[PDB]
RNA sequence: GGGACCGCCAGUGGCGAAGGCGCCCGGCUGGAACGGGUCCGACGGUGAGGGCCGAAGGCCAGGGGAGCGAACCGGAUUAGAUACCCGGGUAGUCCUGGCUGUAAAGGAUGCGGGCUAGGUGUCGGGCGAGCUUCGAGCUCGCCCGGUGCCGUAGGGAAGCCGUUAAGCCCGCCGCCUGGGGAGUACGGCCGCAAGGCUGAAACUUAAAGGAAUUGGCGGGGGAGCACUACAAGGGGUGGAGCGUGCGGU
RNA sequence: UGGAGGUGAUUUAAAUGCCA
RNA sequence: GCGGGGUGGAGCAGCCUGGUAGCUCGUCGGGCUCAUAACCCGAAGAUCGUCGGUUCAAAUCCGGCCCCCGCUACCA
């Protein structure tokens, strides 16, 4: 419903058209509030970015090697 | 003492998945979740998503009859079919105490049969 | 049946093991029908 | 519903001759129904040292003395994540499987298993499993079944094998995988 | 309660004339290698005609039938689908007694003897040095016999073979003579049936086949690109009326 | 440097082509 | 015993539960393709055999009738 995560680390291009990137989250309110996790976003990201999800249990599956 | 404790069976194949809580002995059982229960399409029928919802729906009412913690026994078809499991059984433990039980020791039990009997298909396979 | 290895090949022509099932089933109507 | 509301917990006691103690609780009506249910415990549960956490029991139920479930020995197994790590290449393993009796005349099953620490012939590989046989025999002639069973999981048995079998080739890792009861005496 | 198969260790490892052979304990039985100042005294090589052994399948008689599954019955996919995919399933697959005698039965390489550089693994036997928790144990070197790889001289159209020859010699037997017609017709001898062994001519045709080389292509693999590609976006053409070019009449 | 084996997997439909 | 089918080039739906005449092979036009078959889209086509009743209002409820019929045999 609110949980912001806040980004530290890009991945690389998933995607079928390369349209997603994986990047490495950090939780910083909730049941977690530490805890880091692997997750897909749509659009353009820098670093120290704020997402906003809503469930903080997905756990995007590993990408190729990074390349 | 006062501590219940139970068992899990996590049944997981290419095309579904199934959560069985059970108390110690294994012989009375408590709580029985499947995968074509929660979601809609047999497509993802298999999916980790289904097991994480029904591994969640389990032990909500396993909690309430009393039971602490569980053990956990990971299965695959096993036998004369396929030996791995399908993608819903390390969905299923790292949801399993995500939802408040504990979790005492693994282990995987698929059966393997000693050179046992023989496949479908037939000396050619599933040329599809 | 005596066979040949060249026919195997398949360059231009069709599969052996299907010619010679079609020369038996000649042999069996010449010696039925009146090859007595 | 109030099918779960009917149920009643009893306490489950290890045999004797482990010490007798609590194992798990566990639901039911009447107990003419608990009464052939099969439970299993590691090793450790038991007075555990960290090291034998890979051994497993079995204890059978045989008597309902208001809420207290007393049980018997029914077998004894090793965990196959133990024992597949144990088989690599160019190690030879080796193969027990014998019946036998005991003072009571309780009749048993032992299968041990002894590992090479190389590859050898197999006329060198058979005169192992006849030593074994031979101080398998033995050892259950003098031993009742309440102490036999008490070192064959303890590990008293692999420090005999180890001995006269490393004058035949220097192996690692020989003990015992599995027993099983098959029969009672009449007697009792 | 019930029938079939014996996993990981498992190894261009072992045994057998080839087909083949994988749980453990006992009994009967065939062959080969090594060690041998043992014995007999050329007893040998090959083999037309004959003789036994021979995967899977099919057949004839009695049993058995868990899994799988030709024919066969249904669901789908497709323009059609007598097929590929899914749910079932009879003969078979297993045991005892016989017959058939065929495979890409392949090292596509018949069998015996002599000779012509090296290197390096690994299984069985023996010898000699070192260790040794004195174990039927571990290293290192040499001789003999099986089994793999790199490679001189030489051979070959080349691919590649190279003391396990496709090298240089001394033996014996089988088969080949452009592509089709054709392993067919006719005639014999086997088999209960299926079928096996032997096997031509009229006529037709200028090529059929082998090993390698540049390119092109793949509903093969890697690397890189491009708003006459996509993804993210802005404006539209395709429907109405007219301007102009084309087909047709 | 360079090769030889083994076990696994391999994804809806998708046919056809004067004349020189 | 007397009853049914009466409807695009067609094949039948489509009733009782009344207000699109309904889906498919066909017909002409356009897409896709280097081009053809298959695949996608658009229009044209009976207007329910016919008089009549019900019905605000009918293939749709039925009767009268015109056509095609239709399950059926010498009855000493
Ligand atoms: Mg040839
Ligand atoms: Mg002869
Ligand atoms: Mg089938
Ligand atoms: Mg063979
Ligand atoms: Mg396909
Ligand atoms: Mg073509
Ligand atoms: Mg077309």
């Amino acid at each position: 419903e609110g949980y912001p995560a806040e980004v530290i680390e890009i991945i690389g291009r998933t995607g079928t058209t390369g349209d997603v990137t994986q990047v490495k989250v950090r939780i910083l309110e909730g049941r977690d509030k530490g805890r880091v996790i692997r997750r897909n976003v749509r659009g353009p990201v820098r670093v120290g970015d704020i997402l906003i999800l809503r469930e903080t249990e997905r756990e995007a599956r590993e990408i190729k090697s990074r390349r | 003492k006062k501590e219940k404790w139970g068992i899990a069976h996590i049944y997981s194949s290419y095309n579904n998945t199934i959560i069985h809580i059970t108390d110690i002995t294994g012989a009375e059982t408590i709580s029985r979740w499947s995968g074509g229960m929660v979601v809609k399409a047999d497509r993802d029928e298999p999916s980790p998503y289904a097991a994480m919802l029904a591994a969640r729906r389990a032990a909500e009412e396993a909690l309430e009859k009393g039971i602490v913690g569980v053990h956990i026994r990971v299965r695959a078809p096993g036998g004369s079919k396929s030996k791995t499991p399908g993608p819903g059984a390390q969905a299923a433990i790292r949801a399993l105490a995500r939802a408040g039980l504990k979790i005492g020791r693994v282990e995987d039990v698929t059966p393997i049969p000693h050179d046992g009997t023989r496949p479908k298909g037939g000396r050619r396979g599933r040329r599809v | 049946m005596k066979r040949r290895p060249r026919k195997w090949k398949k360059k231009g022509r069709m599969r052996w093991k299907w010619i010679k099932k079609r020369i038996r089933r000649l042999k069996r109507q010449r010696k039925k029908e009146r090859g007595l | 519903k109030d099918k779960w509301k009917l149920k009643q917990w009893y306490v489950i006691y290890a045999p004797d001759f482990f010490g007798g103690v609590e194992v798990g609780l566990t639901p039911a009506d009447d107990p003419e129904k608990v009464l052939n249910r099969v439970v299993e415990v590691t090793l450790k549960d038991i007075t555990g040292d960290f090291l034998k956490g890979h051994v497993k029991l079995y204890f059978q139920v045989y008597d309902v003395k208001g809420q207290n479930a007393y049980t018997k020995f029914k077998g004894m197994k090793l965990a196959r994540s133990y024992i597949r790590s144990l088989v690599r290449r160019r190690t030879t393993r080796i193969d027990g499987i014998f019946n036998i009796t005991t003072k009571d005349g309780y009749k048993l099953r032992v299968m041990a298993m002894v590992i090479a620490a190389r590859r050898i012939q197999t006329s060198q590989e058979r005169a192992i499993r006849k030593i074994m046989q031979e101080i398998i025999y033995k050892k259950a002639e003098e031993l009742n079944f309440k102490d036999f069973v008490l070192e064959a999981v303890n590990g008293k048995i692999a420090a005999e094998i180890a001995k006269e079998a490393k004058k035949i080739y220097p192996l690692k890792k020989a003990e015992i995988r599995k027993i099983k009861v098959l029969g009672e005496p009449e007697v009792a």
